[PDB]
RNA sequence: GCCCUGAAAAUGGAUGGCGCUCAAGCGUGUUACCUAUACUCUACCGUCAGGGUUGAUAUGAUGCCCUGACGAGUAGGCAGGCGUGGAGGUCAGUGACGAAGCCUAGACCGUAAGGUCGGGUCGAACGGCCUCUAGUGCAGAUCUUGGUGGUAGUAGCAAGCGAAACCACAGCCAAGGGAACGGGCUUGGCAGAAUCAGCGGGG
RNA sequence: AAGCUCGUAUCAGUUUUAUGAAUGUAAGAAUGAAGAGCUUUUAGUGGGCCAUUUUUGGUAAGC
RNA sequence: GGAAUACUGCCAGCUGGGACUGAGGACUGCGACGUAAGUCAAGGAUGCUGGCAUAAUGGUUAUAUGCCGCCCGUCUUGAAA
């Protein structure tokens, strides 16, 4: 696709505050609430938090770096509603499809013309 | 004062505006003068204000001006057809003047090309400051902040 | 320009020196200071000699010894004076002071090679014709530095050897600005001219 | 052509940007010397000829003076020295761009080469020290500043 | 020796007694 | 909209006549494997016994 | 759609004001007395 | 035979900053022997080489290198604004940077 | 930097009262607008009047009638300070009137910390025999054939590093 | 007007430091330059407002657009989502050719809640979608239980054996940090790994 | 937050003129705003400190 | 007596250098130039050329340097405590 120049805006994870000295507290990121805290008075140096300004271009919103939508597919049925989406989405084989299926989505995606995201899973030569 | 300001549409900072001159504005004025740099137009500098930052309200709604057509259209009801027009009627206060001043969206102005001059924005002009009435010189300002 | 731009301190004035041979090793330049003893300053004499002592006094309490080390050589006084423009503690800045060397006298290899000043900072040149103005010398000693002399005598000796060199050059050179001189007016030469050369 | 579009591609806007010849900077004026900056022959004083369609330069050293061969090069990638040659004299106009296509040398261009050379060769001989000067390599030296320097 | 770094206290408690001089000038 | 979509439809299923094109110029001395993970132990924790 | 600004861009300065032709074949910032 | 030279020798000063605050995009750059803006201004856009050897062989060569811009000055000594692709370092603040010639106006 | 103005002004015509009296001062001011706001603050020192009772009849600069001559000007100042205001005299050898009450104004910030604010300049006078000069400093210059020297000549260097060791002699 | 005098002690001490003297000080003038989340312009996000759009639009009119303005926020209010156990419905869903879980100096997405994929381990069941339902989302409660540290091979047993109290985190001075607040900050002095024995020294 | 009338000439921390003993009432005065009023109900809220400007009592002062 | 020239102000005067940006996506509109045919700098970038598959390039982590960053929660009091 000769698609739009993908702007990412913010490429960092946002990670909790002090999710980095304590064990326990988590890189899911959460708000700080305490009227004391600076983190939520956004003092300077202190961590950035997600506002809603970091959010992505529409025109290019999922936009993978192939610059196809991705989308999962189960079976080989799922797959071939693709059929005329073929420069937009990307067939994501999904994770748990066996081997021995996997090189059936395989077959149909390549004839069809659908870029799988995520070929040799599971599979060898 | 703040009252003030907003009465004139001076409401952010570097926002600039025309107003008629009689006994009440110039009261006014008066009452805003560390606020404010004002001073008396050219025809010229109008004609580089309009051109660049002369905008239009339309129910709402900031509109831009070039082409003729929309001027003649929201103001051809006070015998204002062109942008020059609008321009009569600024620098020569016209009997329209209310509504064609009303018309245009008070001046976004970027801060002076050059600087301001002085070390310090807020003295009286007079006194090497920036505030109140700089008769002429407003002119040289004007077109640094176009 | 060069690589290395041996100062010299001899009628400047520890300040402005300074600073400027500051700047210089943060924009990484390497600098080599000489003839510190002969560096100057504003002032009578019975000054510099306070606005130190003082800066002597200093030092610590619970112990002495582990503190605002008053070094009296020269050379240092002026070091100091310099590594504090400088934010040394932080890489850059030892990575500088790291930069430097300040010499009192002018031992090799440098006695052999071109030297230079800094205008911006001569005695000669800042203060106000005829004002009281310290020379480091005096002023070291006057509290501690205990060598003045051999400096001083062990200089002499220099200056000599030297001079001497001098002359054999400029015996020399003569000789040029005279062939040049002679081989000069024929042809070749005049058209140079003409370019200007 | 004739196969219909299988995905909805939406066709541009009808652009409005003609194409117009380049103008070049004053001081070049075909069969002026020039250095040359970048590339495999950077550093070399060299010979403009004609400016192309492909807003390039053909240029030769010429070859038998100091090794370069008819060459493009691009205008700002070169400075241009006041010193003019007789240009004239020269046939040029056989090589437009496609006469820079390649799908060892070619038999063909080094027929070219001298050709130009020795149209060329003669109207440097006229000036002093030019055979010279065009053989020496360009550089910056201790104190040249360029934004004093003359070229 | 004496100082020449005003300290925060007094550098604002020369504000509040060059305001004491300002209201005893009036009366 | 199907007086067209159709036309496309048609296309798209048109040129995936081009299996032909994959089964012809086939060939190909690789073909997909399995990796059994029983398998990826019988032939990985009885090499370390052999050796 | 963009802000096209007359006093630069000519193309623009004849939308607004068709008299700018006339202002210009006749000097009339260069007016003698 | 002595210089194969066709550069302009700077260094880099510093990122533009604050007292306080230093963004790190836009170096500032010391060329030789300018001295004022208007010496500068022939400067403008040239490309700049910060180059610099490291520990590992890439494409047949020890050498790496960085390029970038001038872009406009910087107070009046010449001192001149310049942007990388990649920032430069700041542990190469005061090291040398090949600014070249063209591209050229002249 | 200044220019000399010569305003006139006449407190608005009323009834009964056609045509006041009319009221000229040369004002050393930077522009016109100064220039105007100095006259109303000379009025309210004159007599009772404000800026809003008059009108400014006349603004025209003046500019200096020889400036490839040089003249000797002796100046009357009120100024105030610290204490009550004073009035002075002092004396500039110099080219034009404005460029003698200019280089006055930095004296009278050099020595008296007298800001623009407070200076009135009374009367600004070309005095043309010599002898009527009181001040020294002035008549110093006015000594047939002076010649003398300026010894001790900094050199002003662009470069960092010279290698020379400056040397000054004129 | 500037300058000296015009008294203030007691751990070393501060125009912030260095240092400055036709200044890098004082007064004034002129220009040049430096930089904020301020202002200007462009793109983007979102929200609000105004609209267009059907003998139907080459995408769900609860769509797809067009224009313009706006964006701090505690208590509090309103709204849209993300996640977990179970229920109905559906995908003729996934699954020993390896379900779930677990890791992962791995990839992608989404402002984020989170979602997806590869690699490794694994061994039997599980997931999306539309709706239901609730014992549903953790950093704290001198929380509850379980597990494990430093303290420590120390106190100790009236070469071996072997605790506990305690534990946000570290612990150099000097000055400044307005609020009987200095321990992290600002400006300095400084500072070389590693360790044993004193005082009865301060907190 | 919903409902009803309007969508206006509904007003404004503003100036002016007019009329009385800084300050009252009006405008066929200016400027600005299409965001107003009437129902009905429903959360959170009862901290002071500093500065400014008028005064009032104040003696070494401070206040 | 005769010109100038600075200064202030104007130009819908001409000619350069540099950086940032290229939103949008058949055509409609306002125009300009041309006798017309048409063309255009006129309701937002097009054209040419170069670099690659043992790529190009992009990322992860470990540090380094510059600059910035008081220990989270709760509860008082006017905030710091």
């Amino acid at each position: 696709l000769p698609h739009p120049k993908i702007v990412k805006k913010h490429t960092k994870k946002f990670k909790r505050h002090h999710s980095d000295r304590y064990h326990r507290v988590a890189e899911n990121w959460r708000k700080q609430k305490g009227i004391d805290s600076v983190v939520r008075r956004r003092f300077r140096g202190n961590i950035s938090q997600p506002k809603i300004g970091y959010g992505s271009n529409k025109k290019t919103k999922f936009l993978s770096p192939s610059g196809h939508k991705t989308f999962l597919v189960a079976n080989v049925k799922d797959l071939e509603t693709l059929t005329m989406h073929t420069k937009t989405y990307a067939a994501e084989i999904a994770h748990n499809i066996s081997a021995k299926n996997r090189v059936v989505i395989l077959a149909r995606a390549k004839a069809l013309g659908i870029k799988v995201t995520n070929p040799k899973g599971r599979l060898a030569l | 004062p703040r009252k003030v300001l907003q009465l004139l549409r001076l409401t952010r900072i570097n926002s600039g505006t025309f107003v008629k001159v009689t006994k009440a504005t110039l009261e006014l004025l008066k009452l805003i003068e560390p606020y404010v740099a004002y001073g008396y137009p050219s025809y010229s500098t109008i004609r580089q204000l309009v051109y660049k930052r002369g905008f239009g309200k339309i129910n709402k709604q900031r509109v831009p001006l070039s082409d003729n057509a929309i001027i003649e259209a929201n103001l051809g009801k006070y015998g204002i057809l062109s942008i020059d027009d609008l321009i009569h009627e600024i620098i020569t206060v016209g009997p329209h003047f209310k509504q064609a001043n009303n018309f245009l969206w008070p001046f976004k102005l970027s801060n002076p090309s050059g600087g301001w001059g002085v070390p310090r924005k807020f003295k009286h002009f007079i006194q090497g400051g920036s505030f109140g009435n700089r008769e002429e010189f407003i002119n040289k300002l004007v077109k640094s902040m176009n | 320009v060069e690589p290395v731009v041996v100062i010299d301190g001899k009628g400047h004035l520890v300040g402005r020196l300074a600073s400027v041979v500051a700047k210089q090793l943060l924009n990484g330049q390497k600098i080599v200071v000489v003839r510190a003893e002969e560096l100057n300053i504003s002032g009578e004499f019975f000054r510099n000699k306070l606005k130190y002592h003082d800066f002597l006094r200093k030092a610590t309490a619970f112990n002495k010894t582990r503190g605002p080390f008053h070094f009296r050589a020269p050379s240092r006084i002026f070091y100091k004076a310099l590594r504090g423009m400088v934010s040394h503690k932080t890489a850059r800045g030892k990575a500088a002071l790291e930069r430097l060397k300040v010499f009192e006298g002018i031992p090799p290899p440098y006695d052999k090679k071109k030297r230079v000043v800094v205008p911006q900072a001569l005695r000669v040149l800042r203060l106000k014709p005829g004002r009281k103005y310290t020379t480091l010398g005096k002023l070291s000693t006057s509290v501690g530095w205990k060598y003045e002399d051999v400096v001083a005598k062990l200089e002499a000796k220099r200056k000599v050897s030297s001079a001497e060199y001098y002359a054999k050059k400029r015996a020399f050179t003569k000789k040029v600005a005279s062939a040049n001189a002679t081989a000069a007016e024929s042809d070749v030469a005049k058209q140079l001219a003409a370019l200007g050369y | 052509p004739k196969w219909y579009p299988s995905e909805d591609v939406a066709a541009l806007k009808k652009t409005r940007k003609a194409a117009r010849p380049q103008k070049l900077r004053a001081s070049l004026v075909p069969g002026t010397v020039l250095i040359l900056l970048a590339g495999r022959f950077r550093g070399k004083r060299v010979v403009y000829l004609k400016h192309l369609e492909d807003n390039t330069l053909l240029i030769s050293g010429p070859f038998k003076v100091n090794g370069v061969p008819l060459r493009r090069v691009n205008a700002r990638y070169v400075i241009a020295t006041s010193t003019k040659v007789s240009v004239e004299g020269v046939n040029v106009e056989k090589f437009n761009v496609e006469y820079f296509a390649k799908e060892e040398i070619k038999a063909e261009r080094v027929e070219d080469q001298k050709v130009v050379d020795k149209a060329l060769i003669a109207e440097i001989k006229k000036t002093p020290l030019l055979k010279q000067y065009l053989s020496a390599s360009f550089s910056l030296k201790n104190g040249d500043k360029p934004h004093m320097l003359k070229f | 020796r004496q100082s020449r770094r005003t300290s925060t206290k007094l550098k604002e408690g020369i504000k509040k007694k060059a305001s004491a001089h300002r209201k005893k000038e009036k009366k | 909209f199907f007086r067209h979509k159709c036309k496309q439809r048609f296309t798209k299923l048109t040129q995936v006549m081009i299996t032909e094109r994959r089964l012809a110029l086939r060939e190909e001395e690789r073909h997909y494997v399995g990796v059994a993970p029983k398998v990826k132990r019988r032939e990985q924790n009885r090499e370390r016994k052999a050796l | 759609v963009l802000k096209k600004n007359p006093l630069k861009n000519k193309q623009v300065l004849l939308r607004l004001n068709p008299y700018a032709k006339v202002f210009a074949a006749e000097k009339l910032g260069s007016k003698k007395a | 035979a002595e210089s194969h030279r066709l550069y302009v020798k700077g260094k880099h000063l510093s990122y533009q900053r604050s007292k306080r605050v230093n963004n790190p995009n836009v170096s500032l750059i010391k060329i030789e022997g300018v001295a004022t803006p208007q010496d500068a201004q022939f400067y403008l856009g040239k490309r700049i080489a910060y180059v610099y050897r490291a520990s590992k062989e890439v494409r047949g060569s020890k050498i790496r290198v960085m390029w970038g811009k001038v872009t406009r000055t910087h107070g009046n000594s010449g001192v001149v604004r310049a942007t990388f692709r990649n920032n430069l370092p700041a542990k190469t603040f005061g090291a040398s940077v090949r600014i070249f010639l063209y591209p050229s106006n002249i | 930097h200044f220019k000399e103005y010569q305003v006139i002004g006449r407190r608005l015509p009323t009834e009964s009262v056609p045509e006041p009296k009319l009221f000229r001062m040369r004002i050393f001011a930077s522009n016109e607008v100064i220039a105007k706001s100095r006259y109303w603050y000379f009025l309210q020192k004159l007599h009772k009047v404000k800026k809003a009772s008059g009108e400014i009849v006349s603004i025209n600069q003046i500019n200096e009638a020889h400036p490839t001559k040089v003249k000797n000007f002796g100046v009357w100042v009120r100024y105030d300070s610290r204490s009550g205001t004073h009035n002075m005299y002092k004396e500039i050898r110099d080219v034009s009137r404005v460029a003698a009450v200019e280089t006055l104004y930095q004296d009278m910030a050099a020595r008296h910390r007298a800001r623009f604010r407070s200076i009135h300049i009374l009367k600004v006078a070309e005095i043309e025999k010599t002898a009527d000069v009181k001040r020294q400093y002035v008549k110093q210059f006015l000594t047939k054939d002076l010649k003398f020297p300026l010894p001790h000549r900094v050199q002003k260097s662009t470069k960092t590093f010279s290698y020379k060791r400056p040397s000054t002699f004129y």
